[PDB]
Parts: C-alpha cells; sequence; structure tokens
C-alpha cells in the first residue's frame, strides 16, 4: 500500500475492507443493543474497572460502558450521544436502524453494486418518509392523560412496571408544574434528590426543594411550620482583607481591642439579618430560615442561632434559582437595601438525618414553579436507574409538550411508512429503488427486534402486521403479549414526533456518510 | 478509536508471516518496478564500451564480468517477477549462449512501456494482445533483415571475421587475438559431417604470462604428473584402462587361505610373476604409453617402469572419455592387452611445465582430431576466468552458426529498422491495439540507448539520426563507436554482425517473459521461513 | 580501546545520484496517489485515525495529507505544499498535490535520459508562464452584483464536498456570512472571514436547521438568575476588565492599629465597586459583558439598575460582539463614552439548546460580524460540514477579489494543453520535449475525473482532446456524474482565476524544487 510505503507503521484498510470493516462493526452494535429494544427487553449489568455496578437498559449508557475500541463504534456513539443530548430518547432504535440501513446497503453492495447509488436510494426514501411522518403525526392537546401515556410508554421500556407506574405521575405532576404557558420548559428547574433508605417505589414528587445539606449549628431548630426564606449569596464568615493587612497591637488590651474590632464587619450584616427577622415577626410563631451560597463561620451561626433563626451555608448555585422560583423571594448577593418584600414564603421547613447525612425539605410553597423529584431505593446501581429513567421521561414528556404532535408507537409508524415507500419506489427513476428498497427494509428493523424480545417470530408476525395495516390502512403496531396486530392509538402507546425525525435524519446522514467512506487510515504516529 | 481491525475473510485468515498484493496498483506495478530494477542493475554492463562489475556471492567468491548471465546468477534475486525475467535470460544462455543483456533489456522497456499504457488507461489484456501482435510481425519481419550469410566455415579468416563480432563486447581492446584462437580451435572441431560439439572445445587455465601468451592445442592438456619414470614418448601407443592398474578382486570377498608352509612361502612370488606377465603383455603389444582411471598398484609401477611405460592416472570419469575420444582408444574394462582396434594413437605425449604448473600434454602433429585445447595464460584468476566465458560466447556463436548461416546488422541496426517497421505497421491498424504496437516499436530503442549511453554520447541524436538514415533507406546502419560526437556508419562493410538465431530467441523469449508478468494480477506469498539453499 | 577515527560523525548518512532523484519522484507520486481517488464531484471519503484517539471522516485533500505522518521528506514538501494551497486561496487543495505529482513523474523520464535537470527547470517555468497567459486569455468577467452567478459559483465549488445535499442552503448561508464579514475603514477594504465568520457546531437538530445569524451566539449564561434572559433593543457595553477589587502592581502593605481601620477598609473596598458600577450606570445600558470575572457585588448593583451581566467571554468573542452590535471594547469603566455603547443589537436572548444555555445577540442592523451554527447528526459530520462551509467562504472571497473566471471539470486544463503545445510546435530547441511533457501532464485532472466518475479513460480523454483541437472549445470538459464531455457554458462549472493561478504555480514550483535535489544528507544532530 502507499501509506505503508511512506509509513511503514500504519495500519490500512481499502476498497473493499474498508465497508467490511464498517458493517462488521455495525452488526457488532445492533447485535448487542438488540435485545434492549421495548418493555420486554433485558436488563445489561455492567461491572466497572473500579467494581462499580451498573444496571441499565439504555442504548446510550450501554453504548458508554461497553469496552470497545472500535472507530465505527466511535461514530455511532456519538451519534447516540446527540440523539441523547438533544431528544433523550432513540438510542437504541439509532443503534438498530444504523446497522440494518448499512446491512441492507451492503446486501446489494456485495452484488457488484455502487454505494453512490444506495446513498441516492437512501437520500430519496428520507425524504419521501419524512413527508410521510409529517402526514401521520397526530396533533392533539397535550392534556394529562396524553402526558401519562408517553412517559408510560418512556418509563415502561425503560424500569420495572410498577416503578414505571409511580414515575409517570411523579414525573407528569412535575413537569406540569413547573410548566408555564407559552413558555419554553426549562428543566434545570426540576431537582433530582438521590436517597438511599427505602424501598424503591418509595420515590415521590415534592412540591419544593430538597438540600442534601442541613443546620450546622446544634441549637438550632430542626422544625419549622411558618418559615420566612431569605435566599442569599452573602458571606458570612470571617474574610481577610485583598492588601495585605496584618495588626499591630502594644499591648494584649490592644490585642483584645483589635480581637474584637475585626468582627464589625460581618457583625453588621449579622446585625441586619437578625433586625429584619425581628420586624417582620414579631412573635415565635413565624420561623426565619436563611439559605446561603457562601460559608458562614461558627460566631455567626451562634448569633443566628440565639435570635431562633435557622442558617444554611454552602448552598448549591442553581438552588438560588430553585428557592427564587419555588418559595418567591429575591436572591440577594448584598444587604445593602434588604426589605420584608424579598423574603419567599415556605408553608413547612423541617430536617431530615439519614446516617451520616442530614437533608433539608421545604414544603408547602403557594405556588412552586419550581420542584424536586425524590429518589429513593435500597441500592445505589437502583438509584442511578431511576435518575436515568426519570431523565428519559422528563425528556419525553417535555418534548410531547414542546411538539403538540404525537406518534403512534408500538411500531406501527415504521410499519406504514415501509409500506409507504415501496408503493412510492416505482416513482425513482434509475436504480436508486434499490436503495429505497433497503431503506425501507431498514426501517422495517423495530417491529423485528419488538417481536424478538417479545419471544416471537420475524416472519410470522411482521406479514400479519403489515396484511393488516394494507387491509384496514390503520396504524398497527406488535402486541408484546399477543403477537397480534393492534392499533397504538387506541392503547395510548405513543413516541415523540421530534424522537423520529432526529432518528430518519441521523441514520440518513450516517449510513450514507459511512457507506462512502472506502479507505481507513491510522498514519498519525 | 485507535486501531484498525483486519477485514473479515481472507485478511483475517491469512497466515502469520504471509503477504497477499491484489490488483493493478499493487500487484502489476510493483512488479513492472522490480523488473525495471533489475534491468537497471543489469543496463551498464552492454555493448564493448559495457563496464565489468565485481560481484561476491554469499560463499564470498569475487566474479568479474560483463556477462548479463554470469552477474544474474551471483545475485541473489528475491523479487519473483525478476526472477521470472532471469529464468528468460538463462533459457536465452541455454538456448543460443548470448543475448542475455538483450532479454533483460527488452524485458525491462516492455514492462515500463506496459505502465504507461495501464496509466493511461490500456487495460492488461489489450496491451497483451497488442504486444503477442508486434512480436508477430517483429518475427516476419527479421528474416527480410538479413544481410548477408556465413557461406563457408572451414575458413579461418572467415570464421575469425564472423566471430569477432560476438566476443567483442567481451574484451573489446583485444578481439582480433581472441578471435583467431577461437576460430582455429573450432576450425579443428567440426569434421566433414554437419555436427558440432560444443563440449568438444576444452579451455585450461595456467596463470603467469598475461592472455597476450595463450595458444591452441591439438589434443588434451591435464594439469597432473607421470607416475613412472617415463616422461616422455614421440611414437605416443596409449592404452586405455577404465579399471585400476592392479590385479583384479573379487566383489564379494577374498580370503588368502593357506594351509601348508609352500603356499605360504609361494603366495607373494606367483602374485609378482602374474602382475609382471600381466604388464609384459600389455607392452609386447607396442604400447608405450598407459593411462589409468584408478589407483596404480606399486608392484604395477615397479614393472611398468621395468618396461619403459610411462603412466598416466586420470581421477576423473569426463577426462578418461575425452582422451579416449581425442587419442581413438577405447577404455578397456580389464587389465587385458588392447587389440589392433582399441589401440590408442597419438603424435606425442610429454611431461611439460608451464609457469610453475606441471601438465602432461597428449599432442597431435596434424590440425585435425576430435578435442581441442586452449591454454589460456594471465596474470589473473578472475581475468582468465572472463577470458573463458568469452572463449564459451565465441564457441556459443560457432555453434549457431553452424545450425542457422543467416545473420543481421549490428550496433543498434536491426533493432532500428524493426522499431521502424514496427510503428510504420501499428499506424494503419485500428483499435486500442495500435499504442501497444507502437510500445513495443519503441521498447527496441532501448538497444541504440544503452549502447550510446555507454558509449558516452547522447543517445537521442543517435536516435534521431538513425531515424533520420533508415528514412532513406539505408538499413544497415548503427552508431559508430570510435567517435567521440554521436556518429553513425554501415554495419555491413564493417563487419560488426549479429546472428539471426539470437535476436529471434532473445526477441521471442523477452516478449514471452513480459506477457508472463503482465498476465500475473495476484501474489500471495509464503513465510519465508528457511530455504538456505 | 582505540575508537574509530571519522570525518563525520557516526548516525550520518549519505546517497546520491540517480537513486536520489528516483526516491524523491516516487515519494511525490505517492504522496498524489494517496489522495488521487478524492477528486471530483463523485469523490469517495476516507477515515482517519487521530493519534489522540479522535476519528477525522474528510473528503478534502488537506486535511487527509496534515492527518498523515511521513518520514520521506519529499513527502513532507509535498504536504507542505498543500498546506499553503489551502491556506492561501481555500480550495484546490487535492488538485495540485495530483499536478505536482504528474509533472515529476514525467519529468523522471527526461532525467533518465541523460538531460540535466536545470534544462528541464527552464523549459518547467516557460511553461508555467504559458499557462498564467493561457488562463488570463481565457477567463471571462462576473459582475459580483449578481447573486445569482456568485451562488452558482459556491455550489460548483461545493458540488465536490458532501454539502451537495443541501448545496442550496450552505451557499446561501456562505454568501451570506461573506458579505456581512465585508467592511471597508480608512480606505482599506477587508475581508476577514477567519475572525469574525465564527462556526459554531452543536451537535444534534437537523442540517436543514443551520442558518447564519445576523449577530454573534456565544455559549455563555447570566451571571445571576435575575438578570432578564430577553431584551427587546438592548444597549450593549463591552468591557475587558474586571469589575472586582484586586491588588495593584506595587507591592503595598496596610499597617493596622486604630480599632475601627479594617472595617473601614473592607467598606472602601464595597464602595469602589460600588463606584465601578454607577460609572458603568451613568450611561444606562442594557447588558454588560466582560472578559474577565464579576465580583457578586458588583453583580448585586449591576441587577438594582436592570442590567444582565455576562460574565467571562473570550477576546475573540468580544470582538465578533463589539464588530456586530457596534459596541466598542474599553477598559476603564470611568472612560466610558455614548460612542461605546453597543447600539444596533435588534434582540439579545438567552435561550437554551440541549441542556446548555446559549446567548444570541442577533438581529443585528448592519453587522460586521456574523455566526454560523450548524446543527447535525454528530461531531464528526459537523467537522466535515464546517470545512465544506470553509471552502465555500474562502471561494467567495477569492470571487469578490478576484472577479475573473475560468471553465472548471478539466475543460481550462485542456486547453491550456492544446495551447502550450500549439506554441511549443514552434520552437527549435531541446527544450521542446519536456515542455510538451509538462503540457500533457496537465491533462491528469480530467483523466482523473473519468476515473473517479468509473468511466473509460482512453476514448473519452481522446475526444476530449480531439474536440480541444478546434477553433472555439476552450469550455469542452467531463461530467464528474456520467462520464460524457459537454460544454460548461451549459454546464455551469465555473472555477475562480485566482484558484487555478495558485493550482499551477504550486505544482509547477514544487517540481522545480524537488527537480533541483540531490545529494540527500541525513541523520545529524542540530
Ligand atoms: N407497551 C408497549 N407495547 C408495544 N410496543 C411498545 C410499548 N412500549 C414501547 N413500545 C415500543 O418499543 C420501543 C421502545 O424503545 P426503547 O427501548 O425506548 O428505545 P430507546 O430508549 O432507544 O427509545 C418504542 O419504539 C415503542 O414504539
Ligand atoms: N564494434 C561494435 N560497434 C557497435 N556495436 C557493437 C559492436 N560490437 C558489438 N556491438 C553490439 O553489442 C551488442 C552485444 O551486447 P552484449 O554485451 O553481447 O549483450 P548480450 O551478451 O546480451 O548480447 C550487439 O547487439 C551488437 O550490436
Ligand atoms: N459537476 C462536475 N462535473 C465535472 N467536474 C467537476 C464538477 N464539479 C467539480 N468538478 C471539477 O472537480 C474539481 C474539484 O474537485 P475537488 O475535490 O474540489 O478538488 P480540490 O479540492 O482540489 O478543488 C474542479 O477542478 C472541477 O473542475
Ligand atoms: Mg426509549
Ligand atoms: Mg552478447
Ligand atoms: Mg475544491
Amino acid at each position: 500500500a502507499a501509506v505503508k510505503t511512506l509509513n511503514p507503521k500504519a495500519e490500512v484498510a481499502r476498497a473493499q475492507a474498508a465497508l467490511a470493516v464498517n458493517i462488521s462493526a455495525a452488526r457488532g452494535l445492533q447485535d448487542v443493543l438488540r435485545t434492549n429494544l421495548g418493555p420486554k427487553g433485558t436488563m445489561k449489568m455492567l461491572v466497572s474497572g473500579a467494581g462499580d455496578i451498573k444496571l441499565t437498559k439504555d442504548g446510550n449508557v450501554l453504548l458508554h460502558e461497553m469496552q470497545i475500541q472500535h472507530p465505527t463504534a466511535s461514530l455511532i456513539a456519538k451519534v447516540a450521544t446527540a440523539q441523547d443530548d438533544i431528544t433523550g430518547d432513540g438510542t437504541t432504535s439509532n443503534v438498530l436502524i444504523i446497522g440494518e440501513l448499512l446491512k441492507q446497503a451492503d446486501l446489494y453492495i456485495s452484488e457488484g453494486l455502487h454505494p453512490r447509488i444506495i446513498t441516492e436510494g437512501f437520500e430519496a426514501a428520507k425524504e419521501k418518509a419524512l413527508q410521510f411522518l409529517e402526514e401521520v403525526k397526530v396533533s392533539r392537546e397535550m392534556d394529562r392523560e396524553t402526558l401519562i401515556d408517553v412517559a408510560r410508554t418512556s418509563l415502561r421500556t425503560k424500569v420495572h412496571a410498577e416503578l414505571a407506574d409511580v414515575l409517570t405521575e411523579a414525573v407528569v405532576d412535575s413537569i406540569l408544574a413547573i410548566k408555564k404557558q407559552d413558555e419554553p420548559i426549562d428543566l434545570f428547574m426540576i431537582e433530582i434528590m438521590e436517597m438511599k433508605h427505602k424501598s424503591e417505589t418509595d420515590t415521590s414528587l415534592i412540591r419544593g426543594l430538597v438540600l442534601d445539606h442541613g443546620a450546622r449549628h446544634p441549637d438550632m431548630k430542626k422544625r419549622v411550620e411558618d418559615a420566612y426564606i431569605l435566599t442569599c449569596n452573602v458571606s458570612l464568615e470571617y474574610e481577610k482583607t485583598e492588601v495585605n493587612s496584618g495588626f499591630f497591637y502594644k499591648s494584649a488590651e490592644e490585642r483584645e481591642k483589635l480581637v474584637k474590632a475585626e468582627r464589625k464587619f460581618i457583625e453588621d450584616r449579622v446585625k441586619k439579618i437578625i433586625e429584619l427577622k425581628r420586624k417582620v415577626c414579631g412573635d415565635s410563631d413565624k420561623g426565619f430560615v436563611v439559605i446561603n451560597q457562601k460559608g458562614i463561620d461558627p460566631f455567626s451561626l451562634d448569633a443566628l442561632s440565639k435570635e431562633g433563626i435557622v442558617a444554611l451555608r454552602r448552598a448549591k448555585r442553581r438552588n438560588m434559582e430553585r428557592l427564587t422560583l419555588a418559595c418567591g423571594g429575591v436572591a440577594l448577593n448584598s444587604f445593602d437595601d434588604l426589605s420584608p418584600d424579598c423574603l419567599g414564603h415556605a408553608g413547612l421547613v423541617y430536617e431530615y438525618t439519614l446516617g451520616e447525612e442530614k437533608f433539608t425539605f421545604i414544603e408547602k410553597c403557594n405556588n412552586p414553579r419550581s420542584v424536586t423529584l425524590l429518589i429513593k431505593g435500597p441500592n445505589k446501581h437502583t438509584l442511578t436507574q431511576i435518575k436515568d429513567a426519570v431523565r428519559d421521561g422528563l425528556r419525553a414528556v417535555k418534548n410531547a409538550i414542546d411538539d403538540g404532535c404525537v406518534v403512534p408507537g408500538a411500531g406501527a409508524v415504521e410499519v406504514a411508512m415501509a409500506e409507504a415507500l415501496i408503493k412510492h419506489k416505482p416513482s425513482v427513476k434509475g436504480r436508486a429503488q434499490l436503495g429505497v428498497q433497503a431503506f425501507a427494509d431498514a426501517l422495517l428493523i423495530i417491529p423485528k427486534v419488538l417481536a424478538q424480545n417479545s419471544g416471537f417470530d420475524l416472519q410470522e408476525t411482521l406479514v400479519k402486521i403489515q396484511a393488516e395495516h394494507s387491509e384496514s390502512g390503520q396504524l398497527v403496531g406488535v402486541d408484546l403479549n399477543t403477537g397480534e396486530p393492534m392499533v397504538a392509538a387506541e392503547v395510548g402507546v405513543w413516541d415523540n414526533y421530534c424522537v423520529k425525525k432526529q432518528l430518519l435524519h441521523s441514520c440518513t446522514v450516517i449510513a450514507t456518510n459511512i457507506l462512502l467512506v472506502d479507505e481507513i487510515m491510522r498514519a498519525g504516529m | 478509536a485507535l486501531h484498525v481491525p483486519k477485514a473479515p475473510g481472507f485478511a483475517q485468515m491469512l497466515k502469520e508471516g504471509a503477504k497477499h498484493f491484489s490488483g493493478l496498483e499493487e500487484a502489476v506495478y510493483r512488479n513492472i518496478q522490480a523488473c525495471k530494477e533489475l534491468a537497471q542493475t543489469t543496463r551498464t554492463a552492454y555493448g564493448p564500451n559495457g563496464m565489468n562489475k565485481m560481484v561476491i556471492n554469499h560463499l564470498e567468491k569475487l566474479f568479474v564480468t560483463n556477462d548479463a548471465a554470469t552477474i544474474l546468477r551471483e545475485l541473489e534475486v528475491q523479487h519473483p517477477a525478476a526472477k521470472m525475467i532471469v529464468m528468460a535470460s538463462h533459457m536465452q544462455e541455454q538456448e543460443v549462449g548470448d543475448g542475455t543483456n538483450f532479454v533483460l533489456v527488452f524485458a525491462g522497456a516492455l514492462l515500463e512501456l506496459a505502465e504507461e499504457l495501464l496509466r493511461i488507461g490500456l487495460s492488461v489484456s489489450e496491451v497483451i494482445e497488442g504486444y503477442e501482435i508486434a512480436c508477430r510481425k517483429a518475427h516476419e519481419i527479421l528474416p527480410n533483415l538479413v544481410c548477408c550469410s556465413a557461406k563457408n566455415l572451414r575458413d579461418i579468416d572467415e570464421v575469425s571475421s564472423l566471430l569477432r563480432t560476438s566476443i567483442m563486447s567481451k574484451q573489446y581492446g583485444n578481439e582480433v587475438f581472441l578471435a583467431k584462437l577461437i576460430a582455429q580451435a573450432c576450425v579443428s572441431i567440426f569434421p566433414d559431417s554437419g555436427h558440432f560439439n560444443v563440449d568438444n572445445i576444452r579451455v585450461c587455465k595456467i596463470l603467469g604470462s598475461g592472455i597476450s601468451s595463450s595458444s591452441v592445442l591439438h589434443g588434451m592438456v591435464f594439469k597432473k604428473e607421470t607416475e613412472g619414470d617415463v616422461t616422455s614418448v614421440k611414437d605416443a601407443k596409449i592404452a586405455v584402462y577404465s579399471c585400476p592398474f592392479d590385479g583384479m578382486i573379487t566383489e564379494t570377498k577374498g580370503t588368502v587361505l593357506i594351509k601348508t608352509a609352500e603356499e605360504l612361502m609361494n603366495f607373494s612370488k606367483g602374485e609378482e610373476n602374474l602382475m609382471d606377465a600381466q604388464v609384459k603383455a600389455i607392452a609386447d603389444t607396442g604400447a608405450n604409453v598407459v593411462v589409468t582411471g584408478g589407483k596404480v598398484a606399486d608392484m604395477a609401477l615397479h614393472y611398468a617402469n621395468k618396461y619403459n611405460i610411462m603412466l598416466v592416472r586420470l581421477n576423473s570419469k569426463w577426462d578418461l572419455r575425452r582422451l579416449c575420444k581425442t587419442v581413438g582408444a577405447t577404455a578397456l574394462p580389464r587389465l587385458t592387452p588392447p587389440v589392433l582396434e582399441e589401440m590408442g594413437h597419438c603424435d606425442s605425449v610429454y611431461l611439460s611445465e608451464v609457469g610453475d604448473t606441471q601438465v602432461v600434454v597428449f599432442k597431435h602433429e596434424k590440425e585435425d582430431g576430435a578435442i581441442s585445447t586452449i591454454v589460456l595464460r594471465g596474470s589473473t584468476d578472475n581475468l582468465m576466468d572472463d577470458i573463458e566465458r568469452a572463449v564459451d560466447d565465441g564457441v556459443n556463436t560457432f555453434k549457431v552458426l553452424t545450425r542457422d548461416k543467416r545473420l543481421v546488422p549490428g550496433g543498434g541496426a536491426t533493432e532500428i529498422e524493426l522499431a521502424k517497421q514496427i510503428t510504420s505497421y501499428g499506424e494503419t491498424c485500428p483499435g486500442l491495439e495500435q499504442y501497444a504496437i507502437k510500445k513495443f516499436a519503441e521498447a527496441f530503442e532501448a538497444i541504440p540507448r544503452a549502447l550510446a549511453e555507454n558509449s558516452g554520447v547522447k543517445a537521442n541524436e543517435v536516435i534521431s539520426k538513425l531515424y533520420a538514415v533508415h528514412q532513406e533507406g539505408n538499413k544497415n546502419v548503427g552508431l559508430d563507436i570510435e567517435a567521440e560526437v554521436p556518429a553513425v556508419k554501415d554495419m555491413l562493410e564493417a563487419g560488426i554482425l549479429d546472428t539471426y538465431l539470437g535476436k529471434y530467441w532473445a526477441i521471442k523469449l523477452a516478449t514471452n517473459a513480459a506477457v508472463t508478468v503482465l498476465r500475473v494480477d495476484q501474489i500471495i506469498m509464503a513465510k519465508p521461513a528457511g530455504g538456505p539453499k | 580501546g582505540h575508537r574509530p577515527v571519522l570525518v563525520l560523525s557516526q548516525n550520518t548518512k549519505r546517497e546520491s545520484g540517480r537513486k536520489v532523484q528516483s526516491g524523491n519522484i516516487n515519494a511525490a507520486k505517492t504522496i498524489a496517489d494517496i489522495i488521487r481517488t478524492c477528486l471530483g464531484p463523485k469523490s469517495m471519503m476516507k477515515m482517519l485515525l487521530d493519534p489522540m484517539g479522535g476519528i477525522v471522516m474528510t473528503n478534502d485533500g488537506n486535511a487527509i495529507l496534515r492527518e498523515i505522518q511521513v518520514q520521506h521528506p519529499a513527502a513532507k514538501s509535498m504536504i507542505e505544499i498543500s498546506r499553503t494551497q489551502d491556506e492561501e486561496v481555500g480550495d484546490g487543495t487535492t488538485s495540485v498535490i495530483i499536478l505536482a505529482g504528474e509533472m515529476l513523474s514525467v519529468a523522471e523520464h527526461f532525467l533518465e535520459q541523460q538531460m540535466h535537470p536545470t534544462v528541464v527547470i527552464s523549459a518547467y517555468r516557460k511553461a508555467l508562464d504559458d499557462m498564467i497567459s493561457t488562463l488570463k486569455k481565457i477567463s471571462i468577467p462576473v459582475d459580483i452584483s449578481d447573486s445569482d452567478m456568485m451562488l452558482n459559483i459556491i455550489n460548483s465549488s461545493i458540488t465536490t464536498k458532501a454539502i451537495s445535499r443541501w448545496s442550496s442552503l450552505a451557499c446561501n448561508i456562505a454568501l451570506d456570512a461573506v458579505k456581512m464579514v465585508q467592511f471597508e475603514e480608512n480606505g482599506r477594504k477587508e475581508i476577514d472571514i477567519k475572525k469574525y465568520a465564527r462556526v459554531e457546531k452543536i451537535p444534534g437538530g437537523i442540517i436543514e436547521d443551520s442558518c447564519v445569524l445576523r449577530g454573534v451566539m456565544i455559549n455563555k449564561d447570566v451571571t445571576h438568575p435575575r438578570m432578564r434572559r430577553y431584551i427587546k433593543n438592548p444597549r450593549i457595553v463591552l468591557l475587558d476588565s474586571s469589575l472586582e477589587y484586586k491588588k495593584g502592581e506595587s507591592q503595598t502593605d496596610i499597617e493596622i492599629t486604630r480599632e475601627e481601620d479594617f472595617t473601614r477598609i473592607l467598606q472602601m473596598e464595597e464602595e469602589y465597586i460600588q463606584q465601578l458600577c454607577e460609572d458603568i450606570i451613568q450611561l444606562k445600558p442594557d447588558v454588560v459583558i466582560t472578559e474577565k470575572g464579576i465580583s457578586d457585588l458588583a453583580q448585586h448593583y449591576l441587577m438594582r439598575a436592570n442590567i444582565t451581566a455576562i460574565r467571562r467571554v473570550r477576546k475573540t468573542d468580544n470582538n465578533r460582539i463589539a464588530r456586530a452590535c457596534g459596541a466598542r471594547i474599553v477598559s476603564r469603566p470611568e472612560e466610558l463614552r455614548e460612542d461605546d455603547v453597543g447600539t444596533g443589537a435588534g434582540l439579545l436572548e438567552i435561550k437554551k439548546i440541549g441542556d446548555e444555555y446559549f446567548t444570541f445577540i442577533t438581529d443585528c442592523k448592519d453587522p460586521k460580524a456574523c455566526t454560523i451554527l450548524l446543527r447535525g447528526a454528530s461531531k464528526e459530520i459537523l467537522s466535515e460540514v464546517e470545512r465544506n462551509l470553509q471552502d465555500a467562504m474562502q471561494v467567495c472571497r477569492n470571487v469578490l477579489l478576484d472577479p475573473q473566471l475560468v471553465p472548471g471539470g478539466g475543460a481550462s486544463e485542456m486547453a491550456v494543453a492544446h495551447a502550450l503545445t500549439e506554441k511549443s510546435k514552434a520552437m527549435t530547441g531541446v527544450e521542446q520535449w519536456p515542455y510538451r511533457a509538462v503540457a500533457q501532464a496537465l491533462e491528469v485532472i480530467p483523466r482523473t475525473l473519468i476515473q473517479n466518475c468509473g468511466a473509460s479513460t482512453i476514448r473519452l480523454l481522446t475526444s476530449l482532446r480531439a474536440k480541444h483541437t478546434q477553433e472555439n472549445c476552450e469550455t469542452w470538459g467531463v461530467n464528474g456524474e456520467t462520464g460524457t464531455l459537454v460544454d460548461m457554458k451549459e454546464l455551469g462549472i465555473w472555477e475562480p482565476l485566482a484558484v487555478k493561478l495558485q493550482t499551477y504555480k504550486t505544482a509547477v514550483e514544487t517540481a522545480v524544487l524537488l527537480l533541483r535535489i540531490d545529494d540527500i544528507v541525513s541523520g545529524h544532530k542540530k
């Protein structure tokens, strides 16, 4: 080879070798990820180099955690990473469709066909398929029932049935809580907090915040009923001068005076806080909670606790916005002009201790625009799996709300798309009809994998579903319990329209680019 | 994303050390490059102005020569395509005896132009077909290019003039003297019967006195000595014995069974008397020279000395057979005295010293016989070896002339005429084969180009002049060696001629090798492993 | 003992003669053969494995050549000329390499035929001059006011890349970006797309959604959540100095003896920050953008005046914002002027894409800087799209500066070859043969196009050569998609004159450079 002649220690795969290598890698990835698809899939168990246990079913997590060192695998992993980053679902379907597109293209390339014609057919089929998908989408008013159905169709595929049922209500209620009319949904306003002391079905939604840190002074009250929240970002600990001050004294009395006088700056702000608390609530019935993004030294903690004030230090940066939206106050960076109108309100604040860790609950808010999801489980891997599942569910519900439409699932949409592509194939001139047929066959992979995961066979189930679709014209999918054709619209098996569109676009682009690769080099050394 | 795996299928199933080159660029171009490299190494030894090359083989033996076949033999060529080219060269050497460098040069030019044709869009099959058509055209044309014939081989001056050109490429400075020597040696051989035996010419290399002192001896010369005391005979009566010069013994097992004292006392006396009787019976036939192929017994030597018999012990059977041929005797299987028909005769046998080497000479006064010997002198072993190679080339040229007497002009004249005629023919035939035919014609330019390059002149001027002259019609004109400026002159008058069979076989073998190399598409080389021999 | 004594140091090799020339020419031919198949509209793509673990799936010749490592110095020279061609004009990188390889290949013949390299070099230079004359002769003018012609030129430039599927959108984006970047000040015209035409790649979405913004987009968010994330008609103020309290350059130390000096010093730090914020506010801006940190207390004083603050932008991003919104970066807020206030941005929106916040200063009126937001399947796809966009913008700039055009698809190559042969028919010296050899070696571009198209080289090239011998056939090339000879007045494939001039000059000069070279010496330490 020319490259090996120029660089002796270089690896080269050229002409049919590059296609063979890429298609073999894609087929291996597809074979690994077949068992993930559908709720009837098999959980994969991942052990890291440090012995950490990872129980998961996601395509993206599996791709990241497989010990794979292949270039084509890296490309497909990046594609799935983008898929997860933007839409949050469809990574397994992404890998399956890419692999099946490559396999169907090879089925014709091995008979002397050129990949360029296959790519042209792929482009035409993708255009027609996007048109059909636009035609078939169901524009619906996203009420609570439809969102529950979408969240179910995600979570059941991700986790156990009862856990999915709980997470559906949790995710849908959280999204409806934070959502503002005609305003983009900000998913940063949903805390995903982990606790490790109860069963997995104890995961719930708190209409407020849960903080992983509690009061650092034992004398502070552990439970405040009616609380006023002061969200601040002001340092309440001793701070040294920027210009290297140092102290100079000539006796012990002057040293005592300077010690007493070096606390005055922080004491002024503590006095301001205490005066505000005294003015706002003159009785002991109401409470006062101070949440600070910066540290609070023990002197200030004692001064505050002597006034019946609960003070939390070193809060998270996003917790400022979370508390501002939920409790309803103003995040303060300085106490120059602080008024009772900048105080948030919480209907209940209490501290929960779990082992060596302490938590603070802020509930009973008036109208919390930011809420938290409390993930509870007996194991760490259970918590991680539930976090992944709730991420997928939140993404699915957000996509369903954003795009007012939704697409029938259970494999119906791609069956209809393949049938439409076959009907449209004669309209394509030249030999791009072979590429169109390959694209349709690749689109048909999802019902096949669903049938295998349900325990059925590809041929019988697929021909039954296609015959039912052709005879009736409805969107018939795969019934994973019986295998008979079934219309996903009534049963509530829904898929995100954006997810399907992204799947089509990304899969077609990456398959076309891979098919046109004819030479692989590693000669940078 | 840091390693490229081997493609599934044949790439993975390939053995550990094996190699697989497939396709045009990976295989055909590489083979053409290797053949071009081999031709480049051998090129600078072409023509009278070719420079000698000192090659040291794996056994530390030193070869200095400008013979292409010898250089290829002493070079450990590894590339298979160059190996096939070397095989073609050796086949040309075996078939004719001269034209090996022509074979390499033509094969290299053909393969290089084939690479050019493949690069400009032609296919391998079309190039091969065009080359075959052009080779057939050249073979048809060649008989029409004959300028003169041998027309006599019993002459000395004419044969020397004919053989001068063949031994002018080697030993350019002094070729007339070598031509005379080889002509005399060959004319001694080659009786009225048309058959000529190349092996009948013997070369003896004796160091010391420079090659100008070489001579031709009508007989055999052996670098040996005489067992007995007699060292010269003037009326030689050689008796040849393949058996050892001793009393024959049984083949199972000889046990002297003694049972009485009288037998023990008489055994040695009887054995000696028997051996004496046998030797005297041999001598009574008039034989005075005895040549034996085996060990000489002490008693046999003593009794041969007593009867004045010259003893020579030729150890090798080939020398014994050649002496039988040259003297006219038959190798007897036993020690019986020879009969008149088996009796060997020679004009003179004597022991002589040449330089510091003791030799035994079987000399015929007549300028005839079955075997003739060329005594080569020199100041270096390598010089004598090169002179012997030149002698072999001249003898092979004489053999070719005996087979076919037609001659064609040399010095690139025949090559230029063939190129012009093939170019003219190729401009008439339409189709994609015209490019291949034109390239085949152009490949003949490498011969005058090599001659001009070795002569120190500009090759392009010589080629243009040759085309012009052949365009007027002088088809016997080649480049002039004795000229600093690029110049051309007639070859028929200068006596620079090439054998027709040499050109015919060289062209055929070169084009066959080029076509065979082109036909190869894939190369599957195994692990080299060992194989020292 | 008795260590060997010798003139040069060890590990110092030296080879000379025909071997060096043959090796150099073979190295150049190998470099050419590496990317020979990546030329034309039907070129295949290559996957290159970065030693740092990355993957570069690309069709551009320059990226392929710069991502590989070679040991032969002639290959290094070839890679250097490829980089030079890429930097000077933007495209034509895989054409100049092929041309140089072919020229050296045809020079090897004359080197082997007892011709001194200097004669070959003189013939090469005469041929290059005549090529320049012929290209200047056969060019056609182009009016830059016609948008359709510019779009067609950019399309012809990008038909050979992977973006030809969305060619229309790509051409519109490139043309708009080049028009926006174009600037003139003090009578010095400037089209600087390497600084003020930024390409941002955000994986995901669809490629059809990529567009060029009338402004600048950065990956930044407000310092404090109370700040507005949507302002209708902001007044931009740019800074490149910290809004914090920092130590001075001179070594300074305080000495506190009175009790109230510590608190006084801290209060004066706060008052200094307040004074800086008040100086900023006196101009009444809507947003403040700084390249250095902004203190939390400064954030409080800025929010008190209802001002959005972006904390730490890069120097280049700040320059782009200044060019787009018409602001002027200042360091000391005490010296702020109304002229430095950036008015002209029609909208500042800070939205979230995926899981990250992005700041948009789009909707500017007469902006001199722009950002190209690229959305696609993955990182490598977006990298290749960015490379194609760079090629398109470079071609657009070349056409804007140099408004002549020459036919593409090898038509210019064949026309120049025919003119060179006609001129060589008149010479009588020995230099004519290398001259004609270069003339016919220029035919490698149509031959490579035919080879990549899959058609037969011999008869198609012969027919094209016969066609170019007529009176008016200078615009006859080949189809890279159908393998037929067509007039480029109909196909519409045209290339900038500057690109072809640079390609021919670089190829001929690389051939000259590698022809002059003999007696390679290697191994010596610095
Ligand atoms: N209850 C159900 N019955 C039938 N099909 C279902 C059901 N739930 C989900 N599916 C189908 O199974 C697929 C599940 O894919 P999934 O495992 O979520 O892959 P990804 O996580 O990559 O999206 C969906 O495409 C959906 O159409
Ligand atoms: N005196 C001469 N002048 C010109 N050419 C000569 C002369 N003698 C021999 N030649 C040429 O040299 C060639 C022989 O080259 P040589 O070294 O014998 O190669 P090979 O052994 O392969 O024939 C012949 O073709 C002949 O034309
Ligand atoms: N549609 C087409 N038909 C024929 N030739 C084309 C076409 N489009 C571009 N070309 C030719 O291909 C060349 C561009 O190939 P490209 O891969 O861009 O090489 P480079 O990167 O060196 O410019 C141009 O010289 C042009 O003449
Ligand atoms: Mg999913
Ligand atoms: Mg010879
Ligand atoms: Mg280009």
